[PDB]
């Protein structure tokens, strides 16, 4: 025993400092071999879970430096990460034969890669203070990048996707950035609805859309796709479909603004009870439009092209604005047979 | 008397 | 609100297995309709309601108190099998509205997904209806480990059940796992001691091969790891020490081969295995060898008995072994002290 | 034999979207004698038949050759609406044989399985209805990039349902990316001439906004990488070198800090990017050396000209660059490289 | 070039079991500085040449296929996990390489899946070697299966291997699916006639509880259906009314209810075996009362003999034939019919 | 005697069933 | 007057760096 | 008795 051991415990602690392996690795993988078809004291596996679990919690005091930049903060912990993925890879392709025994004997001990993985959980990101800070400064990138600032997204898919193999993307970031995300885009549905018209409003919403759509595909994961989209839906269009008719729907309609009707078409399209909203408003939009003309005609015209300038300027919208949409169709002879 | 006109144009249309 | 009217009986004549008073093509208008002229959060509601309603009145007959178990595990399927068949009914009739939440992301269950909740919620919720059912599909197991036969098709489609309301881990899997241990356990020690290492080994691949059926036919798929390795550890690690000291050397001084290669197959499978029987294997040979030429067989010449052993010695390294070098090396190094 | 007659009538209604006139524990008791007094492959080909039938009876409505595309792709989708819930019902009526294939452990596929191989074969398979609903899949997809309003909700429908089928990359996904490269390279190629960098930089930006949209609307994950792969490359990585010698002097010299980090953010997207602007990161900063040792802007005295420079440069790879270090030792390289080259 | 002439040593030392003479740290900057100025493209495809050569120089040893099949087998495995060993360690040096293209978009494999694919391609593919090794890999099976010990391990290791290089189903599934089909079909056979009824039920337990293990221990899992219902076919579906009219009746009137349980167990996995058991069942009880009313019996009375029958059959559908309903009534209904049978 | 046994068989099958 | 340029770059590159 | 020592390590040698 321990003569060997020495060997293995020399070539992990070389990987743990990035320093040298000074044996041949045919030595190393036999020096692996012996170990486990001789058992003497033995459980090879265990000493190596506590050289590992030594090295790992010896990591944890560099995210403990007192008003630290958080950038730099977040930088540490992927460099941290990346060195840990590293060195326990190679301590894999050295011990490759334990845990492929381990598997063909049937263990139920994690395979050396998750006890990795467990080992980092544990000591690292388990700990409150460190992945407090470590959310706070994912969640701040994304408030920045929202206001308009760059960030680093590699950084941000690096760190997203280690909470991902670690298994707490759910429970530590998720959550807490729907909750950011729901916030941030209702006070923002609540501010520009005030402060813009429909037209410049709508542009935003579908800004934000395509905006968002980029983060899932970019950094997020792609389980966020549900969730996210339906928040920003909801709090720029959900919340205000209403107040979007009351205010802008009977100006596009009067100056017949095609390109803003068409994306009120395509941004209501993708809301629960939106397609229908905007429908009943069009058909008060009718009755109300024609019966004034029918009390007051703009006297520059006879009364029937009058009223056929105005069916070819409908039609024109629900054929392009619309996509042909027979239910709006139903609804203005409804209308008209009023 | 526009309440005329409308009502023949729903039905011709 | 007459056309909402057309549903309610469609859906409360599939509840009570009756008849569909409607062409079908007119419920499918009825739902189109109220989706488009309305927001459709005003029909998934009342579904779920009607839905609610019959479901929260199938809790009675578990009730019946001092009822068989396996009659209570058959009244539970029933009313699994029934709602599936209703709810996949119903979701035919209701499809628009089943997608028109997916073509739009909505974070309402599917129709498929809020019949399981409500199945959850007010069936198998209730601890009292989940604790005789998890203790009713356990006792079933072990009645089947004890050589009775059991409905294998109602453990499984109970299982599938479980897992579908994805319960299966927490309710089910841990209780599974406790009592195979404490089973196996004790079946170890007892038939270490009633039965020779030949037929205890027998016994040992039997139960392995068992408990592969079982997993195949009823158990989840999840499962598997974690039952070989408690059936693995209770009927083999923790014996195979004592395996060996009671039988090894038996099993050479008689050179029975088929007994010998299954001692291999079966201590391949557990840590260690190999290795207290390549020790054993060392000691059986220097104590061989050390007998020979300090009490020598009158037979031959005795470097001719030298060879006859080796032979033999031989002979289960090539089969019982596998030509396992570590063997043929432990043979050499045990003869040269 | 009387039994059998019952479901093939209440398939047919099912089918025919009529009346079933039968109350259903009739219909499900039907189904299980069927399978507990004769054998099952019995029932489950008789059922395979009469649902072969009525499906190998739906493909005449597409025969007219002549007709609006769009016309054409909502009359696959309301098939196929219909395709689903009539095999839903039916799989809800033959619920006990469904489950009992899994217990006998057959190789037959389940019924709703079933239903889609038939529906592939003798409907989707048809190359001439193949050919016309991809042919107005990726129709309606030249609209929306050309900037036309076209239904998202149609299009997730159908391709769904070409990924239900498991032939959304044979028919659907290669072509789309064919499609997809082909549009972007010549976008990518004149909007490269007919646009000033700055321009250019938000367009890019724009479409891959635009296509991240598209992805999660309508299109399924699976094309997430070859898609935005493809975009990168036509708009951005085809064009590396072009971009910085026609537009980083012009955005370094004028110290346009927005555009200069809007170009790191999209090279950081392509392979090579990053690399190809630190190339000519340390270029501009030797070609600065080379005129201050010749022409200093007699302005201030030249500690201040190399001063100057020094912070615009510094707040440039701060905020722009996002304090790249890479980039602050090339400066360094640079600069302590350039005095060596000097005259004896 | 002289940075990456220290991980081209680096890797040789990988493959050859060498020494690495650099300290670790060094190895990683000369992987992020090539990533960071040469492109990471020309890293990569030289990192892949090198692999290539190695892997290419495999081939070589295993030119002599009249070696021992299982000696064969055993140097695939060597060659198969010091591939692995190598390929992953060479992964844990070029982690950033293997980052920076997943963080970019490549379309480029992972160093880990190029490995693979050069394995597959210049050791796996090769027909000889293919044929070599799966021929090897069945013939175990086949020696486990007429009761000789083999290497599960072994197995388990080549099995998992094809998965890994994804040609498990193409190359080794379909022919051990078309083995397990002749080997089993043709026990059926032998076995019927050698062996008594109940003997052959035990038997088929016996069989379907090692392939069970079979799966467990060295098949993949998607395996698993149609393995099994092979052997149900082979065993059990070919030979159901074979089954009964040998042995069903004497299983019952000697009321082994042991047999009698297995019967049921082993015939519920087979599609009508239930509904032939359920038939014999009827043919039984119809036999019985046929025998009842012609032998004038003076052991006991006709209303005893008649009691104990209905204790006895009401016994055995309530433990081996699991209370079903389906045969209580069959009975009730073969009583009442063969009174109507009784003479004018 | 054979009348007497299909007598008693339809009385055992009433009582029976 | 170019030798007291390349003296002064000298100064501010071993300033500066 | 001690003819057989000697005889053990010669097969060992030769073995
Ligand atoms: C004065 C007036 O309104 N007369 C009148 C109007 C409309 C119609 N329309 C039809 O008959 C369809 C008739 C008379
Ligand atoms: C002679 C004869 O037919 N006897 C007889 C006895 C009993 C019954 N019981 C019923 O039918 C229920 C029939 C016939
Ligand atoms: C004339 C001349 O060569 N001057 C000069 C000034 C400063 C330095 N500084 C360093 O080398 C660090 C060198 C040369
Ligand atoms: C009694 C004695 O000295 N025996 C003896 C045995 C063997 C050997 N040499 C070898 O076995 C190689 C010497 C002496």
């Amino acid at each position: 025993t321990d003569e060997t051991w020495q060997k293995l415990k020399e070539a992990v602690e070389a990987i743990q400092n990035s320093t040298s392996i000074k044996y041949n690795l045919e030595e190393l993988y036999q020096a692996v071999e012996n170990l486990c078809s001789y058992k003497i004291s033995a459980n090879l596996y265990k000493q190596l879970r506590q050289i590992c679990e030594d090295h790992i919690k010896a990591q944890i005091h560099q995210f403990r430096e007192d008003s630290l930049d958080s950038v730099l903060f977040l930088k540490k912990i992927d460099r941290c990460w990346q060195n840990h993925c590293r060195q326990m890879i190679m301590i894999r392709s050295i011990f490759l034969f334990l845990d492929r025994t381990y598997v063909l004997q049937n263990s139920m001990l994690p395979s050396i890669w998750d006890m990795g993985l467990e080992l980092f959980r544990a000591h690292i990101i388990s700990d409150q203070k460190v992945q407090n800070k470590t959310i706070d400064g994912i969640l701040l990138l994304i408030e920045r990048e929202r206001n308009g600032e760059a960030i680093d997204r590699s950084l941000l898919r690096s760190l997203l996707s280690m909470l991902s193999d670690l298994q707490i993307y759910q429970d530590s970031f998720e959550q807490r950035f729907l909750e950011e995300t729901n916030r941030l885009y209702a006070a923002e549905g609540q501010k520009l609805m005030q402060e813009r018209e429909v037209p410049e409003y709508l542009h935003h919403v579908n800004k934000r859309l395509e905006e968002e759509a980029d983060r899932l595909i970019t950094y997020l994961d792609q389980t966020t796709q549900k969730s996210l989209i339906a928040t920003v839906e909801k709090q720029l269009l959900g919340e205000h479909l209403t107040a979007i008719l009351q205010k802008g729907l009977n100006n596009l309609l009067d100056e017949n603004r095609i390109q803003d009707l068409s994306l009120l078409y395509q941004l209501f399209s993708r809301v629960r009870g939106g397609v229908q909203v905007l429908l009943q408003q069009w058909i008060e939009y009718i009755k109300a439009f024609g019966s004034t003309i029918v009390i007051n005609p703009e006297k520059d015209k006879t009364m029937r092209q009058e009223l056929d300038d105005f069916k070819d300027k409908v039609d024109h919208i629900i054929d392009i604005c619309f996509l042909k949409n027979e239910k709006f169709i139903n609804a203005m002879k409804e209308a008209f047979e009023t | 008397d526009r309440w005329c006109e409308l009502a023949a144009w729903t039905c011709d249309t």
